[PDB]
């Protein structure tokens, strides 16, 4: 029984509560994420399970510090608190160097906060995925991906969720470094839809040189363009 | 955070499950003699690194406390470093107060406590590192041994770590009460030749002595030296 | 710090740290009192402290100030951590209403403690069971037995040692109006019941008396034979 | 089964284990129903009659100044975090000095139920909160969990046998966004009349609702008052 | 977490401790220093660890510690414990001296040390000190006494009373509890360490007076010669 | 073994639903809410008939109006007991009035599911009270008991049975009560009492009985009084 | 307190007078103000004379803890850091105007601590109510990279310019010379200020008191 | 401002508090008797400030009080000073400064009787003869003129009534009664007051 | 017991977690070998991108403690910023605290001594990374050092870090004890004799420091792309 504590090795050198909280995102639905030069678009796959819930019943993407963004794979209450903590987070950087805070930092910041949470019987490990997003006028798109382990990378296309298996390979094959973001946000949904195998009333936000620097979902009408990539 | 209960407890059979693992650990060590001498004493130790790769003047074994007091070890590695660390403050909090270098006995009074609580209080495992100790401390030198429990004693002669039963009957045969200096170099030099597992080269060993001018490591120049004139 | 809860509900309502605490007072001494209805009186069947003993700290019998003293059963020195909140808050209730504090008041303040202490995080309730014996401001010789439950009760005879389920039912025999005199129908009665399971009282019994909130007199071995005489002869 | 020292550990698969058994616990708990309009949001709650009779632990409660709730699980917990709920609403009328917002609310009660599901040896909020309000926008209604993962829904119900009354009111949201409050209750007592075992009232006794929205406060109608909602015959 | 911890502070279903009743058989591995009084004064006799040549010099022993000019305390158990403690215990004494201008009656500083090792069986989830260490002293309210305790925490006056292994039953039958007279309280000690013998291999030390304030002796070397040769037969 | 909070494979606490039991263990009290007062009683059962009986409190006066009637394990009830008055005089203070029953009720049920092994400073407690009472009281609304659990639920009752006769007698109970007090519940219930009869027939030193009347605020009944309505059975 | 402090092209030259006044007598007419804290760093001290003497055991012993720690000698730059962030936090309440000189790894140098925390990196330094007496004559007579000899001479003639106008005078001067290789700690350089002496015998054998009681106790046996 | 005296005997001391509670202006109920009872022997005196004096003097009554009835015998009145001493020493200068000065009357059975006296600072000497107040500048002279370090308990208390009458004629304040208590080897004794 | 649950002596010693924590870093397996030159302390690792989908300048191992010490560790990646951070905050108090910059000695000692409180108390598990970190003092000359999870720092010339540990070392001290400051036979030639990739100049890092240039300077493509094409003779 070397099982059930995060403070106990494999005889092999491997935490099982941490591979069993990376299970415990792929049981849960796909958040994809693509860059691109003019920035990072974000969609994120809805499993919508009776008509009782209305649009939007469980925000998927949030957003931070007004420019990175959360979409999130696991459990929504643990993603909800690394995400309210992530803004208690910018906004101590904020506060503190004045400085609008620049995503490397925070992605390490939030990443060595779920890790470090990690190595102790009296917590349990987080259960969920995410990355950020967002780019500064010299910056660059960057986006990083976050694990429950919390390792930290920087990406062009990372996907997480049950059907990342499916995502990674479509992600691959567009065309990654040079188009700017609007055509993007319409082959999100090629993506979206290729991955859902089965409501999937998808979601997306971005952040772009049509934003400036923020947020929004979407605006409202590519829902009804990006919705006519069905018969694909 | 913590845990707040003792995870050393006592056996069915009455004693203590974890400190006789700690004198495991310890006997699974790297051999260490310490030899008391009629004006100052010495206190051999076996550095064997994995390959000839490392750099042998980066990490001690001899290593003083401050004034005149020296302590080497037999055991865990780094847990030695901890004793080191509380030793240095114990024993600068003593010079603070006290204006005077701690009497040896005093330190390891005050090492033996620090030791002791590791026996109990919160899920903290025992040292498991059986050090023992040097100083001239006024008139005649000391020697002691802080064990992992918090025992100490004081003696003429010891050794510990590996095969130490050996190091404690050859002591035992070969040990005069004003047997002084260099020659208690020289038997704890053919302590250490027992087994050494072979060669005995001058960068394996380091010595320590306290001739009445405070705990000094020895060169390895001086080392080599008295191993030409074996 | 340690916070793990030891007194906690197993199934059926049974809450076993109370009841191993009850087998804790069922294997001490055999104390034993009884209200006199002037006098109060006590006894605990000693070991062999003749052999070696010293008399004067084998005291199952202390005093809390000067009136009330009781008479501890079970595990010996849990008790006399009781003794001392005992007399320190014996002493801070003389400093607010300053009476000779009630009997009533301070058995509530010890079934309150070891309630206290079946409450709190990681601290085994108590082995221990009294006699708090003693008067009030108007005679009213009122005896008292707690229990590591915190339960306490206000009644007349209560041996709860280790072989005192007999005393207790002797006592439940012979005790309706022949003990009404002073003191020596009273005492006759406590070793005689004492008498009923153990030897004779120049080794084995030490009793104490308390009269009208005067003279804590404890019976040294020479007096003790008297009675003991006179009970032999019956 | 080792899972059982257990809010900190996996099951291998994915699960946490008994957080999702405290969704079993509100499984448990009595059945209710709320639902909202385009303009003011209700709730209905039956009462569970476990004694005698009662006031059949009376379900929807006041929190607020139109925030208003409906607990389903334990009841001391639920009172405990309708304390929290209430107390910091309450605050935001002293600091803010406007009516705090429904999501705000929701979402921050989520994360005050989330950190004892994170932590050790500690039980998560075995209650089902029904919440439902009239902020600025149309009147709100959220269930939350004690799996600390609220839904910003409409028409929901949750408690015993309620999968059956939400699929009666799945098959009814089209006359929802319409249909004023004389024939929204109906329509969601017929919603709640089905929860029940299959004989016949929704008694004035164990029904008690709760409307909230435009220009009225979340207002409580007990025993009399919803006696003027009666109809429906199956 | 709470399937690591050792639970020390548990009772027993027979209702005893298990983690107190494994220190007394720690006592029977190492342990001698028996201690006898007199009219005169009081000594501690004692065993060192075994015949091993390599030990220079103790100032005093590892067996009898100082702990005022009319206190010393002798050892049994493990030694690591002890240690602490006794300087824990001499901190007492001097701090009774800063509170009160006198030499700390030792009934006072057994009772503390007392209910300070009980109070570490008591809570705190550690293990107690495994050590039934025993006190000689003098105070000007009673005579010379010596009080021997245990890792339970009661304690008594112990007149006689050997520690360690090969239980005391011999003095119970040896010592005149009226008169003694220290020389033959020496010459009892060597008997009793005789059937259970220089200061290489035992440790006997001595507490006397001289006009009012009180001596502690160790009794050096060559007086421990002496007695060595004062038997013939025993 | 496994803790205090944790949750069971039935669905509800481990330490709540064991404290559901210690409760058929201990006395038995009965409570009836009549319209012109409420009547408690409890048959607390002496062990030893050597002794003073006189002194086993299962009927204790939180304030002048509000007394409770406590069973199942003795005396964990003191301190929520404590917490009672104080909560009532911390009320009458800061207010100056009187309560309900359903502030007391809601002020003591709070204590009850609130423990845990790691949490604050060691002041707070391991097990749940194992104590079910219930607390008879007049108001301004109306006479009228609250049962509460060791759960911490609480309801408001009329005629409600606690202890080992927790099934009988509130069966009987059931079919007894419908109209008013006009004397005859308080002789109504003893006579409950009289049916659950363990080791004595119900004289006045087993049983004590407390009712709380709207002109006066309570009344402890002495032993002729209960023997005066024993000699009415 | 007069006290001063020169760097040179081997080392440092401290130097103090010996006498420490409270009030408006001389309580002690010898003391030493040049403190140990390292083999290659004296301080030195003025202001409070007790605060000087515990933060320079404090610093001392932390120190010397701090080098047994790295196992090399200490640097002196640590030293001025210890001493400044350690002496700023207590707000200037430790009136402790000390200087602290060293020879390390780097250069032979010297700074001075001001009482609220001001460190001032400099050739050379006075501290004390001397400095005014001991200023100017590091203003006429001094020159940077000079020879050890005329800097003792130099140090000395301005702690002896200390003592004859200065009211916190001291008996004699000791000054430390901090070099590369040596250090040269020399209690009394020169003494300009002799007791002079007494005239005429005093006292007779066995009189000239008002016993009232005695009272004798042997000690050894 | 009120008058506190002892006078040591060879084998007694003997005590007496002015017997008057003042206020602003008036004088409250004149027997509210200062002297509070110790444990059988010792018996100490509080004066000073209104408030300090049946505060604190009553705490170290309910320590000593617990010292004796926790482990039999009672102080020794040298250990009750002394801990008097450093429990006002210590309550000194920490927060609130209890502004009384004590007389401390007591014997032990095997050593002399002891009259312990203090000021408000708690700096503690012994003392054949002490007074306080303000009452204590005029009326020392008199136990100096006439004390022998040996003196018979008659002759103590005449002497003690020409304390009082001196007290009772050259200082302003009207002290009309003063309480007096022997204590000496048979437990505290307490004379008739004395009156004017 | 409890000996491979807990950070506690096991019989004969051999505490059951600071080798598991060994087998901790050589998961995946990203493997760092250091070169030490009388002048110039270079550095290697391998670092495998997974897909070309990861931003190949993101990820790294090669972290940079202050403008004189850099680091690189082949633990779980996990364990690893975890561990980084801290040594650039005990750099930072350094040079707050004691003046002059951190040397690169005592820094290992310091992150060597935490992580020995890691494996001395319990509930906490000894994080599995290694830090292969070099430097330059003023006095010596460069410097590299590995604690391990233990805290057993040694004072290397040239160990390796990750899978492929004792290939390596033997690697090494075999092309050590024929006598550098290129480092072209020995750096690169470490990992192409050990596990045959002979790289193109993506999946190498290099770190060198040199005594002309203390500076802490991580290599791109075009200089490492020279110092392979330098393996041709």
């Amino acid at each position: 029984g070397y099982d059930l504590s995060a403070s106990t090795f494999s005889p092999d050198g491997r935490v099982f509560q941490v591979e069993y909280a990376m299970k415990a995102v792929e049981n849960s639905s796909t958040a994809i994420g693509i860059r691109c030069k003019d920035g990072v678009v974000f969609g994120v796959e809805k499993l919508v399970l009776s008509k009782l819930y209305e649009e939007g019943s469980n925000k998927r993407l949030f957003n931070v510090d007004r420019h990175v963004g959360m979409a999130v794979a696991g459990l929504l209450a643990d993603a909800r608190s690394l995400a309210d903590i992530a803004r208690e987070e910018a906004s101590n950087f904020r506060s503190n160097f004045g400085y609008n805070i620049p995503l490397k930092h925070l992605a390490d910041r939030v990443a060595m906060y779920v890790h470090a949470y990690t190595l102790y019987s009296a917590v349990r490990p987080f259960g969920c995925s995410f990355m950020l997003g967002s780019y500064s006028v010299n910056d660059g798109a960057q986006l990083y991906m976050i694990d429950p382990s919390g390792v930290s990378y920087g990406y062009w296309g990372c996907a997480i969720g049950k059907a990342r298996q499916a995502a990674k390979t479509e992600i691959e094959k567009l065309q990654m470094k040079e188009m700017t973001c609007r055509d993007i946000v319409k082959e999100v949904a090629k993506i979206i839809y290729i991955v859902h195998d089965e409501a999937f009333e998808l979601e997306l936000s971005w952040v772009g040189e049509l934003t400036n620097g923020r947020h929004e979902i979407v605006p409202k009408d590519i829902r009804e363009e990006a919705e006519k990539y069905a018969k694909e | 955070r913590g845990y707040s209960f003792s995870l050393t407890t006592f056996s069915p059979s009455g004693k203590l499950v974890q400190i006789e693992y700690a004198l495991a650990a310890v006997a699974g060590g790297a051999p260490s003699v310490g030899i008391k001498a009629a004006n100052g004493v010495v206190l051999a130790t076996e550095k064997k690194q994995k390959s000839i790769l490392y750099d042998e003047r980066s990490v001690h074994k001899v290593e003083p406390i401050t004034k005149h007091i020296g302590l080497v070890y037999s055991g865990m590695g780094p847990d030695y470093r901890v004793l080191v660390h509380r030793a240095r403050k114990l024993a600068q909090q003593y010079y603070l107060v006290y204006q005077e270098p701690i009497p040896t006995a005093q330190l390891v009074q005050r090492v033996a406590s620090v030791m002791q609580e590791y026996t109990q209080s919160g899920g903290v495992r025992p040292f498991g590192v059986s050090l023992l100790i040097c100083g001239w401390n006024e008139g005649r030198p000391y020697l002691f041994q802080s064990d992992p429990s918090g025992a100490y004693f004081a003696w003429k002669a010891t050794a510990m770590g590996k095969n130490y039963v050996n190091g404690k009957t050859f002591l035992e045969k070969r040990y005069n009460e004003d047997l002084e200096l260099e020659d208690a170099i020289h038997t704890a030099i053919l302590t250490l030749k027992e087994s050494f597992e072979g060669q005995m080269t001058e960068d394996n060993i380091e010595v320590g002595i306290c001739n009445e001018a405070g705990f000094r490591r020895l060169t390895p120049t001086e080392v080599k030296d008295y191993l030409a004139a074996i | 710090s340690y916070d793990r809860a030891i007194t906690v509900f197993s199934p059926d309502g049974h809450l076993f740290q109370v009841e191993y605490a009850q087998e804790a007072v069922k294997k001490g001494s055999t104390a034993v009192g009884v209200r006199g209805r002037d006098i109060v009186v006590l006894g605990v069947e000693k070991a062999s402290v003749a052999k070696l003993q010293d008399e004067r700290t084998v005291r199952k019998i202390c005093a809390l100030d000067d009136n009330v003293c009781m008479a501890f059963a079970g595990l010996t020195a849990d008790a006399r951590i009781v003794i001392n909140r005992a007399r320190v808050e014996c002493q801070s209730h003389r400093l607010t209403v300053e009476d000779p504090v009630t009997v009533e008041y301070i058995t509530r303040y010890i079934a309150s403690l070891k309630q206290r202490y079946t409450q709190s995080n990681g601290r085994r309730p108590f082995g221990i069971s009294a006699l708090i014996v003693g008067f009030d401001f108007d005679g009213t010789p009122r005896l008292y037995q707690t229990d590591p439950s915190g339960t306490y009760h206000a009644w007349k005879a209560n041996a709860i040692g280790r072989g005192a389920k007999s005393v207790r039912e002797f006592l439940e025999k012979n005790y309706t109006d022949d003990a009404i005199e002073t003191d020596d129908l009273t005492i006759k009665l406590v070793i005689k019941a004492l008498l009923e399971v153990v030897e004779s009282g120049g080794k084995n019994i030490e009793l104490a008396v308390m009269r009208r909130d005067q003279s804590l007199k404890i019976l040294n071995p020479e007096e003790i034979e008297k009675y003991v005489a006179e009970i032999e002869k019956e | 089964n080792q899972y059982d020292n257990d809010v900190t550990v996996w099951s291998p698969q994915g699960r946490i284990h008994q957080i999702e058994y405290a969704m079993e616990a509100v499984k448990q708990g009595s059945a209710t129903v709320g639902l909202k309009s385009k303009t003011h949001a209700v709730l209905v709650a039956l009462k569970r009659a476990q004694s005698e009779l009662a006031a059949h632990q009376k379900k929807i409660l006041h929190v607020d100044n139109h925030i208003g709730i409906s607990i389903a699980g334990l009841t001391a917990d639920a009172r405990l975090l309708c304390n929290f709920m209430r107390q910091e609403c309450l605050d935001s009328r002293f600091v803010f000095d406007r009516p705090l917002p429904v999501s705000r609310l929701v979402s921050l009660i989520g994360s005050k139920t989330q950190i004892p599901t994170q932590r050790y040896g500690r039980r998560p909020y075995g209650v089902g909160l029904l919440i439902a309000g009239y902020d600025d926008m149309g009147p709100h209604i959220f269930q939350t969990c004690p799996s600390a993962n609220y839904f910003d829904c409409r028409a929901m119900s949750i408690g015993a046998r309620s999968q059956s009354a939400r699929t009666y009111l799945e098959r009814h949201m089209s006359e929802f966004m319409e249909c004023n409050l004389d024939e929204l209750v109906k329509h969601g007592l017929r919603a709640l009349r089905e929860t029940l075992p299959a004989e016949q009232d929704l008694t004035t006794k164990n029904v008690s609702i709760g409307i909230v929205g435009k220009d009225l406060e979340f207002t409580i109608y007990d025993d009399d008052d919803v006696s003027p909602f009666l109809d429906g015959l199956e | 977490s709470r399937r690591y911890d050792s639970r020390t502070t548990i009772f027993s279903p027979e209702g005893r401790l298990y983690q107190v009743e494994y220190a007394m058989e720690a006592i029977g591995h190492a342990g001698t220093c028996l201690g006898i009084l007199a009219n005169d004064g009081v000594l501690l006799a004692a065993e060192r660890r075994n015949i091993h040549k390599l030990l220079d010099e103790v100032f005093f022993s590892e067996k009898i510690y100082k702990l005022n000019e009319d206190m010393a305390c002798s050892v049994a158990g493990i030694t690591s414990d002890a240690n602490v403690l006794t300087n824990e215990l001499r901190l007492i004494a001097q701090r009774y001296l800063l509170q009160y201008q006198e030499p700390i009656p030792c009934e006072q500083l057994v009772t503390a040390l007392c209910d300070i090792k009980q109070a570490y069986t008591q809570f705190g989830g550690k293990r107690p000190f495994g050590v039934s260490l025993l006190y000689i002293g003098w105070d000007k309210h009673y005579g010379f006494q010596l009080y021997q305790s245990d890792p339970s925490g009661n304690y008594g006056g112990w007149k006689a009373t050997c520690i360690g292994n090969n239980s005391v039953s011999m003095l119970k039958q040896d010592y005149k509890e009226g008169e003694m007279t220290l020389k033959s309280a020496l010459a009892l000690a060597i008997k009793v360490l005789n059937k259970t013998l220089s200061a290489e291999k035992v440790e006997i030390a001595t507490l006397t007076r001289e006009n009012g304030k009180t001596v502690i002796r160790v009794l050096k070397q060559k007086e421990v010669e002496q007695l060595i040769k004062k038997h013939e037969e025993e | 073994d496994r803790g205090v909070n944790t949750f069971s494979p039935e669905g509800r606490l481990f330490q709540v639903e064991y404290a559901i039991e210690a409760i058929k263990l201990g006395s038995t009290a009965i409570g009836i809410q009549t319209s012109e007062g409420v009547c408690l009683a409890v048959e607390k059962r002496i062990t030893s008939p050597l002794m003073e009986p006189s002194s086993i409190e299962k009927i204790v006066e939180i304030d002048a109006h509000i007394g409770c009637a406590m069973s199942g394990l003795i005396a964990d009830a003191k301190t929520l007991i404590d917490k009672a008055r104080v909560e009532t005089q911390n009320h009458w203070f800061t207010y100056n009035e009187t309560m309900t029953v359903e502030s007391v009720t809601q002020a003591v049920s709070n204590l009850a599911l609130q423990f845990g092994e790691e949490d604050a400073d060691p002041g707070a407690m391991s097990r749940p009270f194992g104590v079910a009472l219930l607390f008879g009281g007049v108001d301004e609304k109306g006479p009228q008991l609250f049962h509460m659990d060791p759960s911490g639920t609480f309801v408001q009752c009329d005629a409600r049975a606690i202890g080992s006769a927790s099934e009988g007698a509130q069966s009987s109970l059931q079919e007894v009560y419908h109209k008013s007090m006009t004397l005859k519940e308080a002789i109504k219930s003893s006579l409950i009492i009289l049916k659950q009869v363990m080791e004595e027939k119900l004289n006045a030193t087993n049983i004590e009985l407390a009712t709380v009347q709207p002109g006066q605020n309570f009344h402890m009944f002495t032993k002729e009084e209960l023997e005066e309505v024993i000699k009415d059975i | 307190t007069t006290i001063a402090g020169v760097v040179y092209k081997d080392g440092i030259v401290l130097g103090a007078d010996t006498r420490a006044t409270e009030g408006m007598v001389v309580a002690d007419k010898n003391c030493s103000k040049i403190h140990f804290i390292s083999p290659n760093i004296y301080c030195c001290g003025a202001g409070t004379a007790a605060d000087t003497d515990m933060t320079t055991q404090l610093i001392s012993s932390n120190l010397e803890l701090h080098s047994l720690s790295t196992g090399r000698l200490p640097r002196v730059v640590t030293a001025n850091r210890m001493l400044k962030q350690m002496l700023f936090r207590y707000q200037g309440y430790i009136g402790a105007a000390l200087v602290l000189g060293g020879v390390d790894v780097t250069g032979p140098h010297l700074y001075s601590i001001y009482p609220h925390g001001s460190t001032d990196k400099l050739p050379y330094v006075t501290m004390g109510s001397g400095s005014l007496a001991a200023m100017a004559v590091f203003e006429d007579k001094f020159r940077p990279d000079m020879e050890e000899e005329e800097a003792k001479n130099l140090v000395s003639e301005a702690i002896a310019a200390g003592i004859f106008n200065d009211l916190g005078s001291g008996s004699n001067i000791d000054l430390c010379v901090i070099s590369k290789n040596k250090l040269d700690f020399l209690r009394p350089y020169t003494v300009p200020n002799k007791k002079g002496t007494r005239l005429g015998r005093y006292r007779c054998e066995k009189g000239t008191t008002a016993v009232l009681t005695e009272k004798i106790t042997p000690l050894e046996i | 401002m009120e008058y506190l005296i002892g006078i040591q005997g060879p084998d007694y001391v003997l005590v007496a508090s002015d017997r008057v509670a003042a206020s602003n202006i008036v004088q409250m109920k004149d027997d509210h008797d200062k002297m509070f009872k110790m444990s059988e022997k010792i018996l100490l005196l509080c004066v000073g400030e209104a408030g300090d004096t049946v505060q604190f003097a009553e705490y170290i009554q309910k320590n000593v009080q617990l010292y004796k009835m926790r482990n039999g015998y009672e102080l020794s009145p040298t250990a009750a000073a002394n801990f008097t001493r450093r429990n006002l020493a210590d309550c000194l200068r920490s927060r609130t400064p209890y502004h009384v000065n004590l007389l401390l009357a007591g014997y032990d059975e095997h050593e002399g009787p002891a009259l312990y006296y203090m000021d408000y600072l708690a700096a503690l000497a012994k003392a054949p003869f002490a007074a306080h107040g303000y009452g204590a500048f005029l009326t020392l002279s008199i136990l100096d003129r006439y004390y022998t370090p040996t003196i018979s308990r008659e002759r103590a208390v005449e002497l003690l009534r020409k304390c009082l009458e001196e007290l009772q004629k050259r200082f302003i304040l009207n002290l009309p009664t003063f309480s007096v208590r022997v204590i000496d080897k048979d437990g505290i004794h307490n004379l008739e007051n004395i009156a004017f | 017991g409890f000996d491979r649950h807990i950070t506690i002596f096991s019989p004969e010693g051999r505490l059951y977690q600071v080798e598991y924590a060994f087998k901790a870093i050589n998961q995946g397996g990203l493997t760092s070998v250091a070169v030490r030159g009388k002048d110039c302390a270079v550095i290697v690792t391998q670092k495998k991108v997974p897909d070309k989908l990861l931003d190949s300048s993101t990820v790294t191992h090669l972290f940079k403690i202050t403008e004189n010490i850099g680091c690189v560790m082949t633990g779980m990646t996990a364990d690893s910023r975890s561990q980084v951070q801290r040594a650039r905050y005990e750099a930072a108090n350094w040079k707050y605290k004691y003046g002059y910059e951190i040397p690169v000695d005592m820094l290992c000692k310091r992150i060597a001594d935490i992580s020995q409180v890691y494996t001395q108390n319990a509930e906490m598990r000894p994080l599995g990374c290694c830090m292969i970190l070099i430097g330059i003092d003023e006095e010596q000359g460069p410097q590299v050092y590995k604690c391990d999870p233990a805290g057993y720092y040694c004072g290397f010339k040239a160990t390796a870090a990750g899978v492929k540990q004792t290939e390596s070392t033997s690697f090494l001290e075999k092309k050590v004890k024929k006598k550098f400051e290129q480092t072209v036979e020995t750096a690169i030639t470490c990992l192409s004799t050990v596990l045959s990739i002979d790289f193109k100049p993506s999946e190498i890092e290099v770190g060198v420091v040199t005594v002309e240039n203390p500076k802490f300077r991580i290599l791109t493509e075009a200089e490492i792309d020279a110092h392979l094409v330098a393996l041709a003779e």
